[PDB]
Parts: C-alpha cells; structure tokens; sequence
C-alpha cells in the first residue's frame, strides 16, 4: 500500500561526476565483454566442503594474513627489522601486528591490543597505549604497523602509526579502447517488501532496466531474506527453493528484451543458500539457452571485468560491521572505506560480525584484493552515497526496499581510459 | 544425546511436536512420528504441511550451522570459564592459550564434532530404512512394511534427501590422505 | 561402478604399494582404523589358539572376515560397488594402521606378522585362475607358459613332474619362474630346469610371494617412521594413532556372599574352615566340591 502510492518516484538522490540527461540509455549489453578478474588467484566458483575448521588452519590463515601484508608495507616503508610485540622495548622499535579488543565488547581506545604474527613474535599479544598517538583509525583485525615503546614490558606506548597502503589500479590493455561507454544499474536485497512476498520493488526495477537498456545489471541478495517477517514465522506455503526459482525466472525473462548482462551476488542472508563466507554462487539454476551467455552467477566477493574497468562487489554489509568497531582519534565511512581498500581485503574485520559465518580458508584463497578496484559496490543500511576513496568510486546504493517503503538503486557508466576518470558518472536514484 | 531434537509447531493447534524418531508407538499402533499431532483433540497430520517441516529444517539447519561458526571458545580452566570469539595465534602443544590467566587451553564451545552429530541426528529422525531395520521390531515391521504408509514413507525420504544434501557439503571432518601418505 | 569408481582395485589380494590420494572424513578414517584393528586382533588370537593350516583357524577367520565387511572371498562376476567399497576400505585401513603402528620396532614386527597371516589365508582362499591374475598384476611374472611351448617340451614336462598322466598333464599349464626361487624344488631335482627356468605345475608358491611382500612391507614401516613428525602435528589423529594397540575392541567372588545366607550350616562351616586354613582333609573336599558343583 505504501510502496504503490509513493511520489519520489525516479528521484535522483545523489550525484558525482559528468552532468547527463535526465534519460539514460545504455547499449543493450551489445559491445559488452564481462568476466571475472583474471588474476593470480583463482576465483570461487564452485562450493567447497565446509562446517571442518581446525582451530591450527585458523591460526595459520591469520598469521600468514599478517606476514603477508607486513612484507609488502616493510618493503614499500624501506623498514629494516621488526620486533617482537611482547618483548620490553626501552628505545623505539618498529613492531608489526594486528588490532583487537582486550574484551568481547566493541573497541574503545582504553581496551586495544596488538597481536604479533608467528614469525616475529609468537603470536603473543600486548596491551596498548594510545596516549601518546596524536592521530588514529583502528579497527579489530587492523592489520598494522608502529613505532613505539614497550619500558615497562606489559604495555606497548605507540608513537607512530603507519599509513596503509593501497594497491595500484589495473592498467588497462588498448583491446577496449575503442569500446564505448558502459551503463550499469546496481540494487541490492531486500526485493520485496516487509509484509509482502510478491517481489513488486523488483518488477519496477525490472521495468527500469528494459526502459534503459543497461549494459550490465548488479544484483546483490538477499533474494529470499531469511529476515523477512514471513520466512522466520514459517506461514510461507512453498518450499523456500520454489520461491528462489520463481524470482531469478522473473529478472532473467524479464530482463530479455534489454539484452542485458545480468550479475548474481549471493547474499549471506540468503535462506536457500549455503551460509558460509566467501559465498560460492549461486548453483540451483539452470538459465534457458538464450540466457546462458546473459547470466554470470558470482562470488561473494565478487571483482569483475567489463571492458577494462575492474569493479569491486560485495553483498556483506562491511560499513555496518566496522562502524560498530572503529574506533579514531577525532567522514567516517570514507576512513572505513580506505581502511577496506589498504588492507586489501574485502573482510579485513577479526573477530567478524555476529551475523557472518567465515571460513578462514576460503577466506584466504578468495578475500585477497587483487587491485584497487575501479568501481566498488559497497550496499549497506546506513545510508546511500557515493564516495571517492583514493580514486576509487565507491557506490552504496543502499537497498532497494528499505521496510514498507520503497528504497534506491544507483546506476553509473564507466568507460577505460577516459581522461583518472573510469567513472564518468554516477547516480543514486529512487525507484 | 546431547543432540537437539526436532522442534516444529503445529500450524492448526500450535503445539509443539518433538521429534526424536522415525516412529512414535508400539506394536500395532506404531506409526511414523509425522502422521499424527501430539495433541489428542488435534486431528492435524503435521505430513500435510511437510513444505512447513522442510523449512523449518533448513532453518534449524542455518542456525546450527551458525552456532559452529559463531567461534566461541571457552577456557577449560573451572577457575577461569573465560569466554571469547576471539582465537588468539598463541598455541601451546594442547591448543590456543586463554589469555585471561595465561595457563589454560581455549575449548570450542560448539566443535566440528558437534555439528555433525546434530545433522546426522536430524538424518537419523527421517531414516525409514534404518529404522525399520534396526530401531523397530518384528511385528512392528512387519505392520509398517505395507501399503498405507508408502506416501509417508516417500515424504520421509524426501525430508532425508535434505539433511543428506547439507551432509554432502561438510568436510567432517575431512582428512587429506595425500598430505599423510607421500 | 557407480559414480566415482575406477580400475584402482583390480584384485582382493594387493601387496599395498600405493598408497591412498583420496580425501575421506574422520568419520570414516576412524572406523576404518578400528575395523582393521579388530581383524588384526582376530588374526593373532586365532593363530596362538588353532594351527594356522587348522580347518577351525580358516572357519573363524572367514566368519571375522564376514563379520567385519573385508575382501577374503573373490566374485567371479565383475567389480561390483559393493565389493569396490569393500577393496578401498582394506586398502586405506592398511596404510592408516601403518601409521599407527611404525613408531616401536616391537610394534612394527607385530604388524608384519599379523599382515602376513592375513595374506597367506587370502592366498589360500584363491583358485588357480584368480592365483594367476594375481601373479600377473603385481609383475610377479611366475609361470604362464603357451600351449605350443608345452608341446615342445612335453617329454621333458611328463618325467618333471611327478606322478603326472599324459592326459591329465595335457590338462595342465605350467609357469615359469627363475631357479633362484625354486631352490626347494630344484634342490631334490623334482622341477625340469630350462635356460634358467623351472616349468612348476598349478603349496610352496605362498611362501616366496610372502618373501617379497614381507620385503615391502617391512621397507615401507621403515619409510612411515621416517615420515612421523608430519603426523603428529595433527592432533584428530594423534589420540588414535598413538593408542591404537592399547585400543579396547556364577562369580566365584559372590561365593562368599552366598556363605552368608543361603549356605546350609555344613557348607558355612567347610567354607569357614577353608578360608581359615587353605585347606581340607578328603571328606571336606569331596563334600565342598559335590556342593558347588550343584
Ligand atoms: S547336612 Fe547340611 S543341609 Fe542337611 S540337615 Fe545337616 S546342616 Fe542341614
Ligand atoms: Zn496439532
Ligand atoms: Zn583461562
């Protein structure tokens, strides 16, 4: 009732970049080319076994995740040795760790530990006195480097903290070159409304992509959210495999006449899907023959190539989860932002959220950043923005149904090469 | 027995239903658990809404599945019952140290052990052949080896199919062979 | 071959070379490694009870073998799943009990013995066709030899063997092995010798091809304690693999009890005397014992 009778309908509620037309149109996904990001690592395709976690494998994954960035950061800062975070340090020593929480709490400047890796310490912890750092920005599993001094042996003093460092961007081969402008329409879950399974967010969202004919369309779950008043209470009257069918029939046949290439994210709210992160695609599927080429069932997270311009996409909420434990000596989400972006991780917090199930090596084989992206989805329940982080667009398009009422979707056109501008605009609109 | 038993409330009377077998009775007026309501005025058969029971099983499913990944850890030191999330990289021939009193081994609160006992329980309460091998008697199986029960028994495998998929998906639980023999 | 089978498991019998790739849960390694325990158990205990060659020592290890679900009997009809599920359960018990028992050599000689008993009854248990099967898959290579090579030398052949008929020698096919493993046939001249080669018709046999697989198996428990600390790391396995040999697999106390109650007072009195002196004149024995017999 209130969704159909709303009056901000097509509002644009954000704006960055090049002024365009109060119409967008897109080429129908025609010069299209849309891929996973071939990198060293090997993506996440398919499900791996799960539920079997060695607390030894936990330790392993952390630790090497620690060495690993504290040995490109030694290199790139030329620092000579590192010490061991337990050990007494009279005189200024340089120690490498990561962050944590002295207590199961949330984070406050009086309740800081670092923990060193195994190589360098031990895996031994040591309390922190932030008194002396005149500027910070921590989060639990920040891993970090400083300088500091540890006189009475129990408690470590920083006095420098150092910045993190981001990757390089992708430098684009000359093949898409002559490849036009790309429009890209992104929302994420919920799709239907808080008392309502009929998926009508999803349909007007479906009737603005055959309208602008994008040339790729980001999905984000959850697409049967296990939250939905509905799923909990159990008054749903088919199986929760049948719902899911009927919802991604409705995008991909719905989507035919745009011709445009659909991208799947899974969410971890998923009630049909396996519960487990770094989420495999999804795999109860099977597009018609027409649709094969159309339909990309992704990761979560997922790093994409279209045409050149590498774009970043995750169904977790990473800003809700790290707002609730970054702690700073004095705009918020463009700090969490750039600590998601220098910790090269697309979940860099340890311990996680409550409400994420990870598998640590998963984790590790499918978490890895493997540049800085172009684009990076980022949708959450704060509020909408687009933001630029160290030259990287990142979109939060919000949610496209927030409750009873409708919410937003954002689209952005992106080309290689233009002018640093590969995003050459974007836009979060209302539905 | 340390396992949970299959919780699911009747959507006509709202009482709750334990299930801890295939079959409920003895003798002649043995039956499958999913048959009848445990409440004698209730006439609702809990295998008309067997879509309500799947479910409700893939939820208890996702919640068991988020307890073990919850990570708790519990110090094994009486004096201690420190409780955390956090695992800490300081390891002792045993296992992570507490580092509340620095001399005691962190526990999981829920470990890999647990979670497959608790899906192969929920694969045991929907197992006809098994029970009727094993769990029934004689005469018993003999009543239940009819006709009159094979839709029961159909819908029974189906819910088996379920837990038997989610089984399919867990490493307990795996042990590389190649890494132990070269 | 159901779903994920192959050619891996051509025989019953194997030597044990190759050592297992798959990835198998802790459920399953577990029961494997007591199963295989429990037969391993069974064999020692039947071979210090019965003769091994006994009738009564092959009736009870068929029926531990039946119990347990291992490979003792060949099929003659194909690779069955069933019978495949069954050859990789022995084939991955083996090597895990490898692992379990190499870090004592008291342990390793155990093992070996328990093995070769196992074998040589699987051995027994095989007809002439699966014996050869056998004998060929592993590169064994003991003698078949053609039809047209027996008819060259079927003179020879005939004064070979020993009480062996024409027509019955023209239904039996030899093999050819090396000398050097004829040595107890050779020695008293009872197998003709050709270049190098004895002709030995379809009991003896057993004994070299447990030569060579106590040979293996004894190199390969050298070469698993080589490889021990990769596994002790691995705390799910150390509680089994270093306790699995300690692995668990009318009273005559009461009879004091009943002198206090149900004893007529002559048995109480021959008891209390008993127990007082350790023992009894002639009439007080045969009176005990005629009354705990009844
Ligand atoms: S002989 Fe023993 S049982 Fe019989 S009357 Fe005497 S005391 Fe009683
Ligand atoms: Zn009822
Ligand atoms: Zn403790």
């Amino acid at each position: 009732q209130k969704y159909g009778s709303r009056t901000n309908r097509g509002e644009v509620v954000t704006t960055y970049g090049e002024l365009q037309g109060t119409t967008w149109n897109g080429g129908s996904g025609s010069n299209t080319n849309v891929e996973l990001f071939t990198s060293l690592d090997e993506p996440l395709t398919k499900m791996y076994k799960f539920m079997f976690q060695k607390l030894m494998d936990i330790r392993e994954v952390v630790s090497i995740k620690i060495e690993e960035l504290g040995a490109s950061l030694k290199d790139h800062f030329q620092i000579d040795e590192f010490t061991s975070v337990s050990l007494p340090a009279q005189e200024t020593v340089t120690v490498l760790g990561q962050i944590g929480c002295d207590s199961n709490g949330k984070l406050n400047s009086k309740s800081v530990i670092l923990e060193g890796d195994r190589e360098h310490s031990a895996g031994m912890q040591v309390p922190v006195d932030l008194s002396e750092l005149k500027d910070y920005s921590l989060f639990p599993g920040q891993v970090v480097i400083m300088e500091g001094t540890n006189s009475t042996g129990r408690r470590f003093v920083p006095t420098k903290l150092y910045e993190g460092v981001p990757l390089p961007f992708h430098q684009p081969s000359k093949e898409f070159e002559e490849c036009p402008q790309q429009m890209v329409i992104t929302a994420c879950g919920p799709f239907t409304t808080s008392d309502t399974i009929t998926y009508d967010a999803l349909k007007d969202l479906i009737d603005i992509v055959n309208r602008d004919r994008p040339d790729i369309c980001i999905l984000l779950g959850p697409f049967l959210d296990a939250k939905h008043e509905q799923i909990e209470n159990l008054q749903l009257t088919v199986t929760f495999e049948d719902v899911f069918k009927r919802c991604l029939k409705m995008i991909i046949e719905g989507t035919r006449p745009s011709g445009c290439h659909l991208v799947i994210v899974p969410s971890l709210r998923d009630v049909h899907h396996d519960p487990v992160y770094p989420q495999p695609p999804f795999s109860c599927f099977e597009p018609a023959k027409e649709d094969k080429e159309r339909v990309h069932f992704v990761a979560d997270p997922c790093t994409l190539s279209v045409n050149g311009v590498v774009i970043g996409m995750t169904s977790t909420d990473l800003l809700f989860h790290m707002g609730a434990e970054e702690i700073s000596s004095s705009d918020r989400f463009s700090r969490i932002l750039r600590h998601i972006l220098t910790q090269r991780s697309y979940y860099p917090l340890y311990p996680p959220n409550e409400e994420i199930n990870i598998d640590y090596e998963a984790l590790y084989s499918y978490t890895p950043m493997p540049v800085t992206p172009d684009v990076f989805i980022v949708p959450s329940e704060l509020r909408y923005f687009i933001k630029d982080v160290t030259g990287c667009i990142c979109i939060n398009p919000g949610r496209l149904t927030k409750g009873l009422v409708g919410g937003t979707y954002a689209r952005f056109l992106v080309k290689s090469g233009a002018m640093r501008s590969t995003c050459i605009s974007a836009q979060v609109v209302r539905v | 027995r340390d396992c949970e038993r299959f919780k699911f409330f009747c959507p006509k009377c709202g009482t709750e239903n334990i299930y801890d077998n295939v079959f409920d009775g003895s003798g002649l007026q043995i039956e499958p658990g999913l048959k009848r309501c445990s409440k004698p005025e209730c006439d609702a058969s809990p295998l008309d809404y067997v879509i309500q029971v799947h479910n409700k099983l893939l939820l208890d499913i996702r919640r068991y599945i988020k307890k073990y990944y919850s990570g708790w850890l519990v110090c094994e030191e009486k004096t201690c019952q420190n409780r955390t999330r956090r695992l800490p990289l300081s390891f002792s021939r045993n296992g992570p140290i507490c580092q509340a009193c620095s001399k005691a081994t962190l526990r999981s609160e829920y470990p890999e052990k647990a979670l497959y006992t608790q899906l192969c329980f929920y694969r045991f309460i929907f197992d006809w052949d098994y029970a009727l091998e094993k769990v029934v008697s004689e005469q018993e199986r003999g009543h239940l080896k009819k006709k009159l029960f094979q839709e029961s028994e159909n819908q029974y495998k189906k819910l088996k199919s379920t837990v038997d998929q989610v089984l399919s998906r867990s490493g307990y639980s795996e042990v590389n062979l190649s890494k132990l023999f070269q | 071959t159901g779903d994920r089978k192959g050619d891996l498991y051509p025989s019953s019998l194997q030597f044990y070379q190759h050592p297992p790739t798959e990835n198998i849960s802790l459920i399953e390694f577990e029961t494997f490694a007591i199963e295989r325990l429990k037969l391993l158990k069974a064999v020692e205990n039947l071979g210090v009870s019965y003769v091994k060659n006994s009738e009564e020592y092959s009736k009870k290890l068929e029926l531990e073998l039946r119990k347990l679900k291992f490979p003792y009997r060949p099929l003659h009809e194909e690779i069955s799943d069933d019978v495949y599920d069954l050859r990789r359960k022995d084939h991955i018990s083996h090597f895990i009990l490898r692992l379990a028992y190499c870090q004592s050599e008291d342990l390793r000689r155990w093992f070996i013995q328990q093995e070769m008993d196992l074998f040589k009854f699987r051995f027994g248990l095989l007809t002439k066709e699966s014996v050869q099967e056998f004998l060929k898959l592993n590169d064994l290579q003991y003698v078949a030899i053609s039809e047209d090579e027996k008819n060259m030398h079927k003179e020879d052949l005939m004064n070979s063997s020993f009480g062996l008929s024409l027509t019955k020698m023209e239904d039996t096919e030899f093999y050819k092995v090396p000398f050097q493993a004829a040595l107890d046939l050779v020695r008293p001249r009872k197998v003709f010798l050709w270049r190098g080669f004895a002709f030995i018709p379809h009991k003896d046999i057993v004994s070299i091809v447990l030569n060579d697989f106590r040979a293996k198996l004894s190199k390969a428990l050298a070469l698993s304690a080589r490889s021990l600390p990769v596994v002790q790391s691995d705390e799910r396995l150390q509680p089994l693999l270093n306790h699995l040999s300690h692995s668990y697999i009318i009273s005559l106390e009461q009879i004091d009890g009943f002198a206090a109650k149900s004893f007529p007072l002559c048995m109480r009195q021959l008891h209390k005397s008993l127990r007082e002196n350790h023992h009894l004149r002639h009439g007080g024995r045969m009176q005990y014992g005629l009354f705990l017999k009844g």
